[PDB]
């Protein structure tokens, strides 16, 4: 089985440099051409370049020559993608591909390596529990808000992972250099506050664990 | 030696 | 007791001469009548037969022409003209030297490689060339030089066959140009014009092609086959010098250019100068060019750079009678080789008789190189220039011919020079040239009276 | 460079649907394409290569036809499995380049978000700032515009917004809004409002509250 | 012995078309023997020299047989900013012919191939390719493991290494056992010669048209090397394989290169690695001593002998005088793990240019008696020189120097009869091993049946 394994995410400094890599499993390095390609969720994809390890012979798209070098080691059957002079648009997924029959093709891709670049210092998460205004209804909808933390990730459950069901977990989006975070869960008007609702927020990064129980606002 | 050619 | 001479009618001297050589008539008017005038000569002076009146001819021979055999027009015969005077039924002897002073004839065909590799040797192969002709002329005036060239079989893969320019310019991708590639060319047939040949053996110039073997075995094959085009003389030494600094394609090669018919030894040169079966005829054998050099009596010698010298020295000992030289800036070693070669020719002089009268006869003694009179022999074998032999011819008349002049050559085979012997028939006395017309004497109808006696 | 115009960018569609995605190059790329699956939150799997030969163990329902500039990939009796991302890419020149990519979407009925907001915690207040949420919850379609208000006066600066994915059990869309002010300037004003426009109804959903008022 | 050589079967191609080249036995699923004919110099559909390949049903009184198509249409590829181009063109196609299983291997040895970039080239260069048909189902696969993308100044900037550019792949061939196709690519790496292997399964599994340039990962191509002794040595003009090794787990090939070492010539045994386990040089140079190879046990110990040709050896007669008549050798394997010593037997042709060992053929047991046979051909032997093929049965002490059988030609001159050979197949049913023999001269192939 052909797998093409790339090493793991990495978060770095602007200004430096970084090398990412990609071994072969299954087949040899130098069994054909191997690429670089780059992904970015606005700018999508792009190809960075290719080598053939047998030779150690490269090209590049124009817009990465410079930056990019890619290298092959048939030694350890593995392939590395090098990135000098790291810009906040090099924030992306990077992939490894090769062909499976036509020697010009695209077929095979490995996992791909998230690289984050930032000057950022690790931070905790200030978690604030979210209870609704001062008429109820059917059901009654609880939040929690998690802000200015880094790096990503950080986990959020309720009551523990009990409480699963109509929860809805944003993505983390990132306002100046820190991310924020936020979750609904929604339950029927019976169930809270005459139960407990807790909100638990996990920051491995700057180990931290924080449980917020949601309180009814008063007077 | 290394060439093996018309040459 | 009684001779020939005396007992045979003799009314006359003419008679009396016609009998036999030893015959002799006394003009002797004191002679007494019981005395017979035809006899030997000393019974006639013994019978007091007057000394002077005693007509006895002498066959001989006088040399007219006798220029001395050269050395170094050239004379290779000697004398040239002989005058011979024969009586009636007679003999005679004569010397003629023959000497080998012309140089022997000697036909060299060269063949360049003219493929890409040959370029930093190119001017040894003009060097060897030119230096073939001048030294081998200084050797023998009866030099014959001629040369052509080959590369390989002008087809893929030998032949580069991209991009359309490779193949009027093989050296297009180097940024340089030389000539298109070609199998085998003839260029210049022997000749005895040693400026000219030099001349167009320095304007030669390399073409180029892929692959390091070459296909100078399909330029031999032509060389030593093709008859009328090379030039090879039939009474002449032949000597194929074949130049190059790789190694060879040989018979069954041929299959990965995909010809796969095996050579067929005969000529494919023609009009153009090209051997046109290059692409379409396998690399000749070397026994097939064993069987071709030796049916047409010509002697290869690989005149190669010292990288291969052994290569071809490995395939001379397939090809009997082959030699090989090294080809180098110095053109010492191969010209050794022909030199040696030249050492080597030995030749005959063989006699041969034109216009011999039906009356004459001759018979010949020869003392060749071994210093021995060998009779009945007429020719001599195994002369080098310089060396002389000699025979001696000996001619004989039956009776009294009416043409009383006539003349023949005797000429060595393969030779210019000849001897003439002019040859006179001496039938009548002297005494006859004052026959007085008026008899005198007889006066019986008779009529004249000669050497002492009426009709 | 040679341009790869993918269409469309997203579709919404049903279980057993055919579905094309087209692709359109700025020169001839003589089936010089490839097609590319993503799966969410995965990596890529192959489909086909020069323009119709499925890569081995892709599924039979998958092809490809085109030629010249025009291409397509065609998915005949769509599954589950198949809501996923997808891309060309071209290796008739180098350098390569891509399509910007087909979303295939879960079709369903049209659904108005649920809206909730949130004033500020008050242990969020003790540190010095102000953040307002606003919830809008199980929508569809995805398309949806949040407004804020404070005090009748549209606020523009300081929003931060989020987006779920399509959910995998009622295949709806949800919104977070966060508005972030100081809280000076939080507690200098009474009205704070979030208002949704989704295409469910010509007027906005508007949510409010009253600074301190209980 | 027991070849019949009076009740013949002719088999017939096109004028000019070289039909009898190459040759197979090849059977169907259902058992039935047919004969495939390779013709390198058949007209294609536009009056240009491709070559083809002919199927041929097995009749008594045989006659003209249907052509296996193949596409003989130029391809033209626009990628990778590149050009790339194969030339079908006096390709040679059926220059050798294989079958193995149900699938028939047809070589055509001269195609060419090149690959533009810009105002650069790799050059336009004879880097073969082979066609590979499965008749039943009309599958067809193609395989070129020479062709490159590499520009003509890569080569030079690397002094030429790796160069497989006229390689001529498929000139020789043979499959294994397993499957696995082993083509002879004499041209290879600058003239050294080079060996492509790969299973058939995998070339038709990974075969696309109009792709040109492909994987076939399971692929095994044999070194270049900087040793001189190897140069222009045109290792693998032939091919052959057999077990020598006595493990019979591996399989071990043997390869010609009969120019080896400046024209010495040489056949190694190599395993599948294509490392060396022996090496037989030659006795003459020029002799062309590993023009043919074949492999069969012919003195009945279960081991597997070898016999090389020599078609132009020249023998040694009265006055230092030599003969080229060509020459085979036999070379019987020891027992254990020892090497292969001198030859048990030398057998010597005797026709003046005759080109004995030119095709030398395992006959399987012609006579029934225990032993295998072979049959080597002399395509200019017999005292017309019209070609002649000659039948060596087996024994105890390996061949008979004497012929048990002399056959023949039936054509005119000029015909090559015996240039290719197959034996060791029943055809009529008969119970007796049957020999085709081509004369691709003549365009024709006789076929001669084995007699209780
Ligand atoms: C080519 O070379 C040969 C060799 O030199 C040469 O041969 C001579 O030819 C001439 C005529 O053309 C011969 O002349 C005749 O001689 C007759 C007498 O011959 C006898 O006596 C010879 C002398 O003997 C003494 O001396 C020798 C040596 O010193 C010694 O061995 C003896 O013991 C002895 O002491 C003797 O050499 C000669 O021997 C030859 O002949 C015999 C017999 O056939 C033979 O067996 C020998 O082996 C040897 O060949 C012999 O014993 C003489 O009678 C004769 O005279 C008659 O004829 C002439 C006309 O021809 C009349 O004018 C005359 O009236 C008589 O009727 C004649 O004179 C001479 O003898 C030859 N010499 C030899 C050695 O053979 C050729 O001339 C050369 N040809 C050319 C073209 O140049
Ligand atoms: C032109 O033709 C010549 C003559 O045939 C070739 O030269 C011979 O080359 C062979 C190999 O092909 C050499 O064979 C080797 O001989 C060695 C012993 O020879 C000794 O004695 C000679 C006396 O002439 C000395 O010159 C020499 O230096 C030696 O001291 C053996 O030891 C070798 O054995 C090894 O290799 C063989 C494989 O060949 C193995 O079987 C053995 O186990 C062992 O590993 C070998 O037999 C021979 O020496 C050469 N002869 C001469 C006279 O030099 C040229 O190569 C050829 N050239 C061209 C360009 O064609
Ligand atoms: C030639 O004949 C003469 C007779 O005049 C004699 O003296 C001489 O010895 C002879 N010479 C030869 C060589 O025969
Ligand atoms: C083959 O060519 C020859 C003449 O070269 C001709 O006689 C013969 O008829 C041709 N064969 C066929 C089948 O036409
Ligand atoms: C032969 O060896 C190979 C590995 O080299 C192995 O995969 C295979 O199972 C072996 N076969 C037998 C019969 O031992
Ligand atoms: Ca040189
Ligand atoms: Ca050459
Ligand atoms: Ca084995
Ligand atoms: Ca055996
Ligand atoms: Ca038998
Ligand atoms: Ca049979
Ligand atoms: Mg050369």
């Amino acid at each position: 089985e052909v797998q093409l394994q790339q090493s793991g995410a990495e978060l770095v400094k602007p200004g430096a440099s970084v090398k990412l890599s990609c071994t072969a499993s299954g087949f040899n390095i130098k069994d054909t051409y191997v690429h670089w390609v780059k992904q970015r969720p606005e700018q999508g994809l792009e190809w960075i370049g290719r080598i053939d390890p047998a030779n150690g012979y490269t090209k590049y798209d124009p817009k990465f020559q410079g930056k990019a070098t890619i290298t092959a080691d048939t030694s350890s059957n593995t392939a590395y993608l090098q990135l000098s002079s790291l810009t906040s648009e090099d924030t992306a997924v990077y992939y490894c591909v090769r062909p499976l029959y036509d020697y010009y093709a695209m077929d095979y891709w490995g996992q791909g390596t998230s690289v984050t670049v930032s000057s950022a210092k690790t931070t905790a998460p200030s978690v604030y529990p979210l209870a609704p205004v001062c008429t109820t209804g059917s059901s009654v909808t609880l939040g929690c808000l998690v802000k200015g933390y880094f790096p990503e990730p950080v986990t959020l459950t309720w009551n523990s992972g009990s409480l699963s069901s109509g929860v809805h977990t944003f993505p983390a989006v990132l306002q100046s250099d820190l991310y924020t975070l936020s979750s609904s869960v929604t339950v029927t008007s019976s169930t809270w506050p005459s139960q407990s609702i807790t909100c638990n927020v996990a920051h491995p990064a700057s180990s931290t664990k924080v449980d917020k129980k949601i309180e009814p606002r008063g007077p | 030696a290394k060439q093996r050619g018309d040459v | 007791g009684p001779n020939i001479c005396t007992t045979r009618g003799v009314s006359s001297c003419q008679q009396c001469l016609a009998v036999s050589p030893m015959c002799a008539w006394c003009s002797d008017e004191a002679l007494p009548l019981g005395s017979p005038r035809c006899d030997l000569k000393e019974n006639l002076l013994k019978d007091n037969c007057a000394p002077e009146s005693i007509e006895f001819p002498v066959s001989e021979a006088r040399v007219l022409e006798d220029r001395p055999l050269s050395d170094k027009q050239v004379t290779q015969v000697s004398p040239q003209r002989i005058a011979l005077r024969l009586r009636p039924d007679d003999s005679k002897n004569f010397s003629i030297q023959v000497r080998q002073v012309e140089d022997y004839p000697v036909d060299i065909y060269y063949l360049m490689d003219l493929s890409y590799s040959m370029k930093d040797d190119l001017w040894s192969i003009q060097n060897l060339g030119t230096k073939l002709a001048t030294q081998m002329r200084k050797l023998t005036s009866n030099l014959r030089i001629g040369f052509g060239a080959f590369v390989d079989k002008p087809v893929s893969p030998y032949m580069y066959i991209s991009p359309p320019e490779a193949l009027e310019n093989p050296c297009y991708d180097m940024k340089t140009t030389c000539l298109p590639m070609f199998g085998y060319k003839h260029v210049l047939t022997l000749t005895d014009q040693v400026t000219r040949f030099n001349e167009e053996v320095k304007k030669q110039s390399v073409s180029r092609n892929r692959d390091a073997p070459e296909g100078g075995f399909d330029a031999i094959m032509q060389a030593t086959v093709c008859d009328e085009k090379i030039g090879w003389r039939n009474d002449a030494s032949h000597l194929l010098v074949f130049t190059t600094d790789a190694k060879t394609h040989i018979a069954l090669d041929g299959r990965l250019a995909g010809i796969v018919q095996p050579n067929d030894g005969q000529c494919h040169v023609g009009s153009d100068n090209h051997y046109s079966a290059s692409t379409t005829m396998d690399y000749p054998s070397l026994g097939l060019m064993t069987e071709k050099l030796s049916q047409k009596n010509i002697n290869l010698i690989f005149a190669v750079t010292e990288n291969v010298v052994n290569l071809y020295q490995n395939y001379s000992e397939l090809i009997p009678g082959t030699t090989v030289g090294v080809l180098s800036m110095d053109s010492s070693n191969v010209l050794q080789l022909i030199v040696d070669a030249y050492g080597k020719i030995r030749s005959k002089v063989e006699l041969e008789v034109r216009d011999l009268p039906e009356e004459l006869s001759l018979s010949f003694n020869a003392t060749c190189l071994n210093n021995e009179v060998i009779p009945g022999l007429k020719s001599c074998m195994g002369l080098k220039i310089g060396d002389t032999v000699s025979f001696s011819i000996e001619a004989k008349v039956r009776g009294c011919p009416q043409e009383k002049e006539k003349s023949f050559t005797i000429k060595p085979v393969g030779f210019k020079d000849s001897l003439i012997v002019q040859v006179t028939f001496d039938c009548d006395c002297a005494c006859q040239a004052q026959a007085e017309p008026n008899s005198h004497r007889c006066n019986n109808g008779n009529g004249t009276f000669e050497c002492g006696v009426c009709r | 460079d040679i341009l790869m115009t993918q269409s469309p960018s997203s579709m919404s569609v049903s279980l057993g649907d055919t579905v094309s995605i087209t692709c359109h190059a700025s020169q001839g790329i003589s089936s010089n394409i490839g097609w590319l699956q993503q799966k969410p939150g995965k990596s890529f799997m192959g489909l086909i290569y020069y323009g119709t030969n499925l890569v081995d163990g892709v599924p039979s329902r998958f092809s490809g036809s085109g030629s010249g500039a025009d291409y397509s990939l065609t998915i005949s009796s769509l599954d589950s499995e198949d809501f996923a991302d997808y891309y060309c890419v071209q290796y008739a020149q180098l350098p390569y380049t891509f399509g910007g990519g087909t979303k295939l979407e879960i079709k369903r009925a049209d659904a108005a978000p649920t809206v909730s907001i949130f004033p500020p915690s008050s242990e969020q207040l003790t540190s010095g700032g102000a953040s307002v949420v606003c919830f809008l919850n199980n929508f569809y379609p995805k398309d949806i515009n949040v407004k804020w208000k404070i005090d009748g006066s549209e606020r523009q600066n300081g929003v931060l917004n989020s987006w779920t994915d399509q959910d995998s059990k009622d295949s709806t869309y949800s919104m977070s809004s966060t508005l972030t002010l100081t809280k000076d300037e939080y507690e200098r004003h009474n009205s704070y409002t979030c208002e949704a426009t989704h295409k469910t109804s010509t007027s906005p959903i508007v949510k409010s509250f009253n600074r301190n008022e209980c | 012995l027991n070849l019949d050589p009076v009740q013949l079967t002719f088999y017939a191609g096109p004028n000019g078309s070289q039909f009898g080249f190459s040759l197979d036995f090849h059977k169907d699923s259902h058992g039935r023997v047919a004969i495939v004919v390779g013709a390198p110099r058949t007209l294609g559909p536009s009056q240009e020299e491709t070559g083809g390949v002919f199927l041929c049903p097995w009749r008594a009184e045989g006659g003209q047989c249907p052509s296996l198509l193949f596409d003989l249409r130029d391809e033209t590829r626009n990628v990778g900013s590149q050009t790339l181009q194969t030339f079908k063109a006096r390709q040679g196609l059926g220059a050798s012919v294989v079958s193995w299983s149900d699938v028939i291997v047809a070589c055509a040895p001269w195609q060419h191939w090149n690959v533009l970039e810009k105002t650069e080239e790799a050059e336009k260069t004879p880097v073969g390719s082979c066609f590979l048909a499965q008749p039943e189902s009309g599958r067809r696969a193609e395989y070129s493991p020479c062709r490159g993308n590499t520009l003509s100044r890569i080569y030079v900037e690397n002094d030429f290494s790796w160069d497989k550019r006229y390689c001529e792949a498929g000139f020789s061939s043979v499959v294994t056992q397993a499957g696995e196709l082993v083509l002879g690519a004499p041209g290879g790496y600058y003239f050294l010669g080079l060996l492509a292997q790969a299973p058939v399964a995998d070339i038709f599994s990974s075969y696309r048209p109009g792709i040109l340039l492909w994987h076939v990962s399971s692929q095994s191509l044999s070194f270049d090397s900087s040793n001189p002794e190897y140069f222009d040595g045109y290792w693998g003009y032939s091919v052959a394989v057999g077990e020598f090794d006595g493990d019979l787990n591996t399989t071990e090939y043997v390869v010609g290169a009969p120019t080896w070492s400046w024209t010495l010539g040489a056949v190694e045994i190599l395993d599948s690695y294509y490392q060396r386990l022996h090496r037989l040089r030659g006795e003459q140079m020029a002799s062309y001593f590993g023009h043919s190879v074949a492999v069969t046990d012919v003195n009945g110990d279960g081991r597997h002998d070898l016999l090389v040709g020599a078609p132009l050896y020249m023998e040694s007669r009265a006055d230092r005088k030599l003969a080229e008549v060509g020459r085979v050798y036999l070379f019987l394997q020891p027992r254990g793990p020892h090497a292969l010593g001198a030859p048990s037997l030398l057998l010597t042709g005797t026709q003046l240019y005759g080109r004995f060992g030119s095709a030398i053929a395992p006959l399987g047991d012609l006579d029934r008696d225990g032993y295998n046979d072979i049959a080597v051909a002399a395509p200019y032997g017999g005292p017309s020189g019209r070609g002649q093929v000659l039948v060596f049965l087996g024994q105890s002490e390996g061949l008979r120097s004497r012929p048990s059988q002399v056959l023949d030609s039936p054509f005119p001159t000029g015909s090559a009869f015996g240039f290719s050979l197959r034996g060791a197949v029943d055809i009529d049913d008969n119970g007796y091993p049957d020999l085709i023999v081509g004369a691709y001269g003549a365009n024709q192939v006789a076929v001669y049946r084995a007699q209780p």
